[PDB]
């Protein structure tokens, strides 16, 4: 009552854990021009005025505790995140957290996350680890989300492609399905990060925090939700991370490719710089193919060793025509 | 920003059912008939900005432009409950009120008359959407005006926004019925030709189709047209759900369309939807299950889309995005699964990556959902091909024997001659053909 | 602090087993009720809400109105030599802008304290440098509104009253270079000289009255009206006058009249000097050019008056001085437009080194100053502090 | 004392314009329509003097001047509610109410009849004033008779108060209906002529935009003019607020012109407001974004402002005026400003500082305002020539065709020659050069006669 500790949890879900898609996906939109830019030109305010005014213009803005709720942006990439909170836990964390931010430019979209004000009492669950916890798995599914955004923007410039003969679209329709590729590892990993992440994180907070019995029962079980938002949101496992923010990488070196090539074939030497990007679109979906299938093998390992059928219909979600399951056997 | 997305009207039937999608959106997101937010709609979740815009500071219209050869469609829409919906400069109606004499010829015709006011109506809607995404047309095949002036609208919708992703919910007339159009396999071809080029997904709603899934899963045993333009804007809205309600994943209508369409020839997707209701079968809320929606998803009784059972071809889709919403068990949809592996009830996509993306939303608390769980399945199936191939032969069939011309032969584009016909007919063939290969692995040849 | 507010009152306006606490709670208790009657007691007689609105009214310029119709009525008095002005014809001055704007409208009560303040004259000064608005405090509203309190409102109104001054002379040399255009039309070479005035005072107005409305309304306007609603939410008249006490310290440092704001008090007061100046050098070059359009319209008139007499219209000799005037005219024009172009951009440094320093100042309304001064960015884009302030300091707090 | 401004009534439409505008202006400041000032209008906070004077201790009777050659719409003033607001000695109707006949120089040769009882009107007004800023004439572009008389006021205010500030509401014709005044471009070429030379500022009120938004956001087929009158009054209204309701900064006429005018010449101002709503549509609460307001502001269906596309003038913000209506921080407003320059939605001069100024002001409590956020801006940029140079070029296409001149030749002005047209065609060209100089750093040259001649080569 007094430290408002299910507004704050509710406010973190909204914001921090991703609970609010609506929400994220408004601020990802509106912080998209600034993520463009190099890391060290984004200003990390603009992006958190953008998720601001994406929280109020969402749902995020029946959480009580919402103003509490505040943007932030991580120094470090989704993987150099994740890998600092793993080893927030290790004795690494002084490590970590004297680590120079990663030189990787990341984007202002995928650097976003979401820090939330906690008032004493609750401050005592809501502690530093919990809330950089939240930040990483929120800065992991932001990345995700700029996969995404760059892959849609691949789409927009190929849709034009539709227009021209197939003998003049040749050339594109690699560079098409490198972007259809890089959307679909993207869209899988936003899939995961909603259903198995966001979702369930929620809903596992709001429980625990109904089952508190003292503040410090209250600790641990804020405690308790942090983690489990940050294993499901793959923040947890350095491998999978690292894997994913590769991924990321290269479908979004696919995707601008891709976006080239369509736009070569939209103007149509131009048939020969769309052949080319679309070679390199296809490269960079290769890459990251080859570690969405490192990622696939990871969980179908898991899924075999504990028999979970859940985990063998979050698979076939994830790999619905099979497409990386051939991969990550390969 | 949402992703907005302008609706085109085009004749008599495309602009009852263009009125009947933008009322669903409406209902969908809360939004009134007259443009008013809702009271009930205090979930600040949906995007009302995908399929309204904002005409002033105060009034949300919808996001459709409403066309007609004939004047009779325009001042039915002026005259409807949506009249304050429609933006009034996006109305055209033809000054001569004659029609396109169910002409697809003359329906084009009449398009290029409007391409200013249609360019126009598209131009407002981008300015007053942040973050315009492209424009879906909503139109029947079957007729002369909304075919032509359909097609028109694709065109001018591809010309102003080239960069942007264009999808199109594009209904294909029925070829396996005598249309009493003769000229319907002309607009049909046409029809396919617009969305083959203008639009990066198109999925095909056969009137057909739609009858049989109102007959054997709405139980209606006589739909209406009414009822047809209700399925339509029904298969319509669930290919467009992922641009209309944002979540984590799925966020633009590129961003839909670029996990269904590997390449930009093989657009051509079909849809399914369960369960099917019809608005008079409300009273029962049957408790479906996942392997219900699914097998009926996948049957072509229940799927928007009329595909004949070939028995030879493994027709398959490219790919599939199930945006499941309610009470789902893990064992029903791992029983679900193996029933349908043994059933082999859907075929998937050999040559490229394709999955079902999963958003979890809140429902909006504006529209009734008949069923306590319910999901949209947004798919490019090559299925659709066999309608785009039957309506391209319907078309040549016509064309060679110069059916119906004369009503074109009124209008200055089919004056001379039939050619854009054939043309048409040649573009939904190709459309057709790039389609089925998507089920293949050789789809990266395609159209090679 | 119950005997403290008793005093406060007088001079402005169990036992058996734990005997310590046994009365604790009763001191406590009746500590808070006669706090609470002391408060009340300096509000019902001493006017506390009462004072506090007629020093929002007049020394934070909350009435608007009145602030402008002072400057206005002020700038062609306060332009003279502050030597020439007599403290009595001041305040009738003041009553007159008052009578002639929406403050005859405030109650008499309130009206009777705002008032003209005349600084004693030196020879050179303007009336800028001397005119204030002051509010006296009294009683028990004086324990609130404080000699230093007082002091730092009067020094708000000063340099509010300043600035709309020096805003209200450039307009008005900016309003008569405009206005003279349509009499100068006829003389389309001294055109130039008028707008060079009026591009310099327009410069020295848009500085000056963003200076202004930076002090008036986000430093000036806001502490007041947190001031009124501390009083009004005080539980006891300590906490009155600390609120108050604070106001007025806030009200000071954001209107640069603190003693750490001293060096931003200077900028600001410079930048005023060299606005006023570009407003004194851009009224002087619109006179003059007025002046050369009427007297070229005077020549023309008589020109054609002669030709409808059928007299020859000029004489040779009469046709040499007005061509002999009209070249001095055009060759002034350009020189005036000169003089004015090194006016502007004097003024223009000066703003924007004032609007660096009041970007970098620690007080937000410093900051909105420089916003407004540099609204189109100009300041901006000559002052780099602007720039930085708002881009620096958002990226360090997201990386926690 | 307060910056009085004297309101000019031209013509039967002018006049219908002036007398909203007037009633407008007394609604927000609690004014009744006879004048007096209500019991509950105890909230002396507004500056009632800015557009009105007080004819005793009690009594604000405005500053207006209404002039008709027509009596029907000077019958209808006296007959409305707001009857004893004007001076009854300020009202002058042509005795023959045959109007103008939409000629233009007939609108000028009855201002010229006029003159003597609206020049008396203005030195009234201007007497009792102690620092009078300046007149604001109220006319219509599109009539004969308003335009004509407008002009004449406004030069006749430049005539005799040549050391103060001259502030027009200049309405621009609806583009997109038919006005059966053919004779219309002829009017708009005179006004715009009139507010280039003997204006120090004009807000452009372009009755094509409040057309379209009529069209677009009020579901109406055929937006009237009168629509489009109330429109272009609304934003001369919500461009004049700063000067209208006295705040910290730019509270009276002659201070909210000088931040708008940069140069005596390049006065003609470009207005810009954000978000407009219509009166009708109170009822639904948009959950606007700031996002969203931000992406409808530069929609040309949601501006005030009908701007044309001059392609010849690098058009550039000479000097930007910011009059914010409602509860309005002075930050905020800078913050906006500072925004609006980010986004380079306009340039400046680069030879001496220049802003958009922001005044706060509270608003009125007495008017409901539509909109929870409103924001009006004024800036001088040189595309508004654009609109003025058309009519010109159409009011030169009707002199050189003689269109609708039968109405203009019955009239001394145009009986002989159309000398009044060529020299309207001639200031506005002026006004053209003025302002693409003021985007340039040569702008202190800005109207001298070598300037105009470069410009035109």
């Amino acid at each position: 009552e007094e430290k408002e500790l299910v507004a704050h949890l509710r406010s973190i879900k909204r914001y921090f854990l991703m609970d609010q898609g609506d929400f994220f996906v408004h601020f990802m939109d509106l912080a998209e021009e600034e993520l463009r830019k190099p890391v060290e030109d984004i200003t990390p305010p603009r992006l958190e005025a953008l998720l601001e005014l994406a929280l109020r213009m969402s749902t995020a803005n029946t959480d009580p505790f919402k103003d509490d709720l505040k943007i932030d942006l991580m120094p470090h990439d989704l993987i150099t995140q994740l890998l600092r909170v793993l080893a927030i836990e290790t004795k690494q964390e002084k490590a970590m957290a004297h680590a120079d931010p990663t030189e990787l430019a990341l984007s202002g979209l995928e650097a976003f996350s979401f820090d939330y004000i906690v008032k004493w009492p609750l401050s005592l669950i809501i502690n530093r680890k919990a809330l950089t916890r939240y930040q990483m798995l929120f800065r992991h599914m932001f990345y995700c989300k700029h996969v995404e955004r760059q892959l849609c923007s691949v789409w927009i410039s190929n849709k034009t492609a539709k227009q021209h003969s197939l003998h003049s679209a040749q050339w594109f329709a690699g560079a098409f399905t490198l972007r259809q590729r890089m959307l679909n590892f993207v869209q899988n990993i936003q899939y995961y990060m909603m259903f198995e992440v966001m979702e369930p994180t929620w809903h596992i907070l709001e429980k625990n925090l109904k089952s508190a019995s003292n503040i410090d029962d209250v600790l641990g079980h804020h405690t308790g939700f942090l983690d489990t938002c940050l294993k499901d949101c793959m923040l947890t496992n350095p491998e999978l991370l690292k894997v994913f923010s590769k991924l990321m990488s290269v479908c979004v070196m696919f995707t601008n490719c891709m976006q080239k090539f369509t736009q070569s074939m939209k103007l149509d030497d131009t048939v020969q710089l769309v052949s080319g990007f679309e070679a390199t679109i296809n490269k960079f979906d290769k890459n990251f193919s080859a570690h969405l299938l490192d990622l696939l093998a990871r969980l179908s390992i898991y899924s075999t060793s504990d028999c979970e059928h859940g985990m063998a219909s979050v698979i076939s979600r994830l790999d619905f025509n099979g497409f990386y399951t051939e991969r990550l056997e390969r | 920003m949402p992703r907005e997305i302008i609706t085109l009207q085009l004749g008599q039937c495309g602009n009852q059912i263009g009125f009947e999608f933008w009322k669903q959106l409406c209902a969908e997101h809360g939004i009134s008939p007259e443009g008013i937010v809702e009271e009930f709609a205090t979930e600040g979740t949906d995007r009302k900005d995908v399929f309204f815009y904002q005409a002033d500071d105060e009034h949300y219209i919808p996001r459709a432009v409403l066309l007609d050869l004939e004047p009779r469609v325009i001042h039915s829409i002026l005259n409807s409950p949506y009249a304050k919906l429609y933006n009034p400069e996006n109305i055209y109606l033809s000054e001569h009120g004659g029609g396109a004499g169910n002409n697809w010829a003359s329906g084009f015709s009449q398009g290029e008359k409007i391409h200013e006011d249609i360019f126009d109506i598209i131009d407002r809607e981008a300015d007053g959407s942040d973050s315009l995404e492209g424009f879906v047309l909503c139109h029947s095949i079957a007729g002369g005006t909304g075919s032509g002036l359909g097609s028109y609208l694709l065109e001018r919708l591809n010309d102003r926004y080239p960069k942007k992703l264009v999808q199109t919910y594009s209904v294909f007339p029925n070829q396996d019925e005598m249309s009493d159009v003769v000229v319907q396999p002309y607009n049909s071809l046409l029809t396919l030709k617009r969305l083959t080029q203008n639009a990066d997904c198109v999925v095909v709603l056969d009137n057909t189709a739609l009858n049989r899934i109102a007959t054997d899963r709405l139980h209606i045993q006589n739909p209406s047209f009414s009822q047809i333009n209700q399925l339509v804007s029904t298969i319509m809205s669930a290919s467009t759900t992922t641009l209309r309600y944002p979540g984590y994943m799925n966020n633009d209508l590129i961003g839909l369309i670029a996990s269904l369409i590997p390449t930009p020839r093989l657009h051509f997707l079909m849809t399914g939807y369960t369960p099917l209701t019809t608005d008079q079968s409300v009273a029962s809320v049957r408790k479906t299950t996942v392997l219900d929606v699914m097998r009926r998803l996948l049957q072509p009784k229940n799927v928007m889309v009329s595909t004949g059972r070939d028995r030879q071809t493994n027709h398959c889709y490219i790919a599939i995005l199930n945006i499941i919403q309610g009470e789902v068990d893990p064992t029903q949809v791992h029983k679900s699964l193996q029933r349908i592996r043994e059933r082999k009830l859907a075929n998937f996509i050999p040559w490229g990556p394709a999955s079902i993306q999963v958003a979890l939303s809140r429902k909006s608390p504006y529209l009734p959902s008949a069923h306590r769980v319910s999901g949209l399945m947004m798919a490019n199936h090559t299925s659709i091909s066999s309608l785009f191939e039957r309506t391209c032969r319907q078309y040549d069939k016509l064309r060679k024997r110069e059916a119906f011309l004369e009503q074109f032969r009124k209008e200055d584009m089919f004056k001379d001659n039939f050619d854009e016909m054939d043309t048409s007919r040649e573009i939904v063939q190709q459309l057709i053909d790039e389609y089925h290969a998507a089920t293949r692995p050789d789809y990266i040849s395609w159209g090679t | 602090l119950i005997g403290k507010s008793i005093n406060f009152l007088h001079q402005v306006c169990d036992l058996f087993t734990d005997l310590e606490n046994a009365f604790q709670g009763k001191i406590d208790a009746a500590y808070f009720e006669t706090s609470k009657y002391l408060l009340d007691v300096l509000n019902k007689k001493y006017s506390l809400l009462d004072h506090m609105q007629a020093m929002r009214r007049y020394l934070l310029l909350g009435q608007g109105d009145f602030i402008r119709h002072l400057m206005d009525l002020l700038k062609p008095e306060l332009v003279r030599p502050a030597t020439t002005l007599y403290q009595h014809n001041l305040t009738g001055i003041l009553e007159t802008a008052v009578r002639a704007t929406n403050a005859q409208f405030d109650s008499p009560e309130i009206l009777r304290r705002l008032d003209v303040r005349l600084l004693e004259v030196s020879p050179g000064d303007t009336g800028w440098d001397v005119f204030s608005l002051d509010y006296h405090v009294d009683g028990p509203i004086a324990t609130v509104f404080t000699r230093e309190c007082m002091s730092h409102y009067l020094r708000v109104f000063n340099f509010l009253w300043r600035a709309k001054r020096m805003e209200y002379i450039l307009t008005d040399i900016r309003k008569g270079h405009m206005c003279n255009a349509k009499l100068l039309r006829n003389m389309p070479e001294f055109s130039g000289v008028l707008h060079q005035c009026h591009i310099l005072a327009s410069e020295m107005v848009h500085f000056i009255h963003q200076m202004q409305y930076y002090i008036t309304f986000e430093v000036l306007e806001c502490s007041w009206d947190e001031l009124w609603n501390k009083v009004q939410q005080a539980q006891d008249l300590d906490h009155i006058i600390a609120a108050h006490e604070v106001f007025l310290d806030t009200i000071i440092s954001r209107c640069l009249l603190d003693s750490d704001s001293r060096a931003l008090l200077n900028q600001l007061r410079a930048v005023f000097d060299q606005i006023i100046e570009l407003q004194n050098a851009q009224d002087a070059i619109y006179r003059a050019a007025l002046e050369e359009l009427q007297r070229r319209l005077q020549f023309e008139e008589k020109k054609k008056q002669r030709e409808i007499e059928g007299q020859w219209g000029v004489t040779a000799a009469e046709e040499e001085e007005e061509n002999k005037r009209i070249g001095e005219f055009k060759e002034s024009i350009p020189k005036m437009c000169s003089q004015l172009r090194i006016l502007t951009h004097f003024y223009q440094g000066i703003v924007q080194q004032f609007l660096v320093l009041l970007t970098t100042s620690s007080d937000e309304s410093l900051r909105f100053l420089s916003f407004r001064l540099d609204f189109n960015e100009h300041y901006k884009a000559r002052e780099p502090r602007l720039r930085v302030s708002l881009g620096t300091r958002g990226r360090r707090s997201s990386h926690t």
